């Protein structure tokens, strides 16, 4: 592995000599939560949402309000 | 904004941390040069009333200095014709727990400004390290609006500045080290609404791309390649956050800046490129569409995080006058692009002991890995330059048009470094190695430099007991102002590198200087504050050298110089 074979253009890893292709099923498996790996994304909608709140809130009324629970 | 980029062509006025678009943190000013610096004196102080890490700096505009501090992230705004009293304060109600999710001490890059407009009243823009971005009033400090960018729960911070283009201000991302996935957002200023974000891994539709991504260098890579370069899901939590700095080209209407690196540490459980972490953008300013991208570090084995400053100029390529990019990164390397292609022009060593690369080959844009200093699981690498913390960190750095040189603090940091397996839990640490780190083989932990950026020439360099870490300021007086993390603020001839005055100031500096004139007179202000990753160990009290990610052995002597502190010291003849 030295960066300069390339499957693809702007695809060129390689495994190490003696490390697996993949990493699912072998010894350095990340086993990954898919809800852990889901939350960060499920908290930016909920972010979104409440900023999107904010602003109509603004367009309707000319007065900026943060807490989404005083609208 | 073409009115924000006209008030920065002002020498009244610092009003941006990179003081103008194109980053150059160049002063037109000479009131202070070569010859006189030596009778530089203190003029006046003030007190930011908090302790950790001072970075960014002071904005000055329309004769209002603007200061902000580390977590809680308070501001004030001091009048420059009574500068005793504070003319209005803004104190952030934040929850403490965002404390324990920042990777490297709680500091706070600073404050952002917009003139009066449209939207209307001229705004001081701030980042939260709880994820809020907030829109001030900039001559009275009422709060104008506020918004959520980033959820503390997630381990997802902001640090970086702010930046302002058109209507637009442009809100970061951090946390990679909690296996944050990195993206920017932009938000209207009036409104506080979000107009667009774009995401550093995952599918094309959230990397944002133009339909011509990469047209003028397919080699670098086009579609697809934010999923084909992980292993299923891997991305989701994959890094490419960008805490660092931006700049802008206005005629092109582009916006440049750096994605960090790829999560875990571990590169052993994340296959791949791992794209498009550690990558240079190049995006449309209305829509955020990447026309290009340029992954410096593919399959980043050692966090070189790709987030350093970018630095813009007009140089001869070959005889041909042609807009660029300058860059020096975590890794190394300084890059220089041509900032309307993207195409590579040169990418050469900042120091030649940098061994982790061979030498980029510019024709396929490919760094050449050398082996013997990769990482992996069930080994210890041993002798890796640079460190995780880089051959240049957050500093911003400055370019003087006249010589054609850049100026740049250098840390000369190497490492150790094995990892291990870990789980993903959203909120805790998700790093995955354990480092040792230590000088390079020139055996000072810091270097002050002088280059060609096209030719990589070395004009003069020299060394410093501890790395550079806050960034420079070059004017036309032939000087090249910046502090150290021991404590000093100091002053270098820009043709020989010869030093022309030195003075101590009470904390490490880990912010840059800037110099503005009011009434008549040249002044040149800094914060002292010691902090930031270099810092972790005397602000935390620890005392394992693995801890602080490595840094806590390599800076185990700054604590003998230095303590915490929080002011800002103004200067003038
Ligand atoms: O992965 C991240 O998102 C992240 C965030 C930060 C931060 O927010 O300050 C740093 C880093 N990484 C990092 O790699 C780094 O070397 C670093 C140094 C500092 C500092 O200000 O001294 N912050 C950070
Ligand atoms: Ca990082």
């Amino acid at each position: 592995y030295d960066g300069t074979h390339c499957k693809a253009p702007g695809n060129c890893w390689e495994p190490k000599p003696g490390y697996p292709d993949k990493v699912a099923g072998s010894k350095y498996d990340p086993k990954h939560d898919p809800n852990e790996l889901n939350k960060q994304a499920e908290s930016i909608k909920a972010m979104e949402a409440r900023n999107q709140k904010r602003v109509e809130n603004y367009a309707k009324t000319g007065k900026f309000v943060y807490k989404v629970e005083d609208i | 904004n073409s009115e924000l980029d006209r008030l920065s062509k002002d020498d009244r006025n610092w009003v941006m941390q990179t003081k103008d678009y194109s980053a150059t943190h160049f002063s037109r000013l000479t009131e202070i040069n070569s010859h006189n610096v030596k009778n530089l004196k203190v003029a006046w102080t003030l007190s930011t009333g908090t302790l950790h890490g001072h970075e960014g700096a002071p904005l000055v505009v329309d004769g209002i200095m603007y200061i902000h501090t580390p977590f809680p992230n308070n501001v004030y705004a001091v009048d420059l014709n009574d500068t005793r009293k504070m003319l209005w304060q803004y104190k952030p109600k934040q929850n403490p727990a965002a404390r324990a999710v920042a990777c490297c001490d709680v500091v706070n890059r600073g404050l952002a400004y917009v003139p009066a407009g449209e939207h209307g009243p001229a705004k001081i823009f701030l980042n939260q390290l709880d994820g809020h971005i907030v829109a001030l009033n900039a001559k009275t400090g009422e709060e104008i609006w506020k918004m959520e960018n980033s959820d503390i729960a997630m381990g997802s911070t902001l640090t970086g500045a702010p930046f302002v283009v058109k209507d637009k201000v442009l809100v970061g991302s951090a946390g990679a080290e909690l296996g944050v996935r990195g993206y920017v957002t932009a938000y209207n200023i009036k409104d506080g609404k979000q107009e667009w974000r774009a995401y550093a891994t995952g599918p094309d539709e959230d990397l944002l791309l133009d339909k011509d991504f990469n047209k003028d260098n397919p080699h670098y890579g086009q579609f697809g390649l934010g999923l084909s370069t992980w292993e299923g899901d891997a991305w989701k939590i994959g890094g490419g956050t960008n805490w660092g700095w931006y700049a802008y080209d206005p005629k092109l209407d582009m916006i440049y800046y750096g994605s960090g690196n790829p999560a875990p540490w571990n590169e052993t459980m994340r296959p791949g490129d791992n794209k498009w972490t550690m990558t240079i953008w190049g995006r449309d300013a209305d829509t955020g569409r990447a026309k290009f991208g340029y992954q410096k570090t593919p399959h980043d084995e050692w966090d070189y995080a790709g987030v350093n400053y970018m630095g813009l100029s007009e140089q001869e390529v070959d005889g041909k006058l042609t807009p660029l990019l300058t860059h020096p990164d975590r890794n190394g390397l300084v890059y220089t692009l041509n900032r309307e292609t993207g195409a590579l022009v040169n990418a050469f060593k900042i120091d030649d002991t940098v061994n982790w690369v061979k030498k980029v080959d510019l024709k396929t844009g490919l760094p050449i890995r050398d082996p013997e200093y990769s990482t992996r699981m069930d080994h210890n690498a041993k002798g890796i330059c640079p460190s995780a913390m880089g051959y240049h960190n957050q500093g911003i750095e400055s370019y003087d048009p006249d010589k054609k040189l850049f100026f740049m603090g250098v840390n000369h940091i190497c490492m150790d470094w094995e990892p291990f397996m870990l789980p993903y839990r959203a909120g805790q640490f998700f790093v995955g190695a354990t480092l040792n780190m230590y000088p390079g083989p020139k055996g000072m932990l810091g270097q002050v430099k002088a280059m060609n950026a096209v030719t990589g020439k070395m004009e003069w360099e020299v060394p410093e007991k501890f790395a550079v870490w806050g960034g420079t300021l070059a004017t036309a007086g032939d000087l090249v102002f910046y502090g150290t993390l021991d404590g000093f603020i100091k002053a270098r001839d820009t043709r020989t590198g010869e030093l022309k005055w030195q003075f101590q100031l009470p904390s490490g500096v880990i912010g840059h200087p800037i110099t503005y004139q009011h009434n008549g007179k040249q002044y040149i202000a800094i914060y002292s504050g010691v902090g930031g990753w270099p810092g972790v160990g005397l602000v935390f009290d620890l005392k394992d050298p693995t801890a602080g990610l490595g840094a806590v052995g390599a800076f185990r002597e700054l604590a003998h110089y230095t303590q915490m502190g929080g002011s800002v010291f103004v200067f003038s003849l």
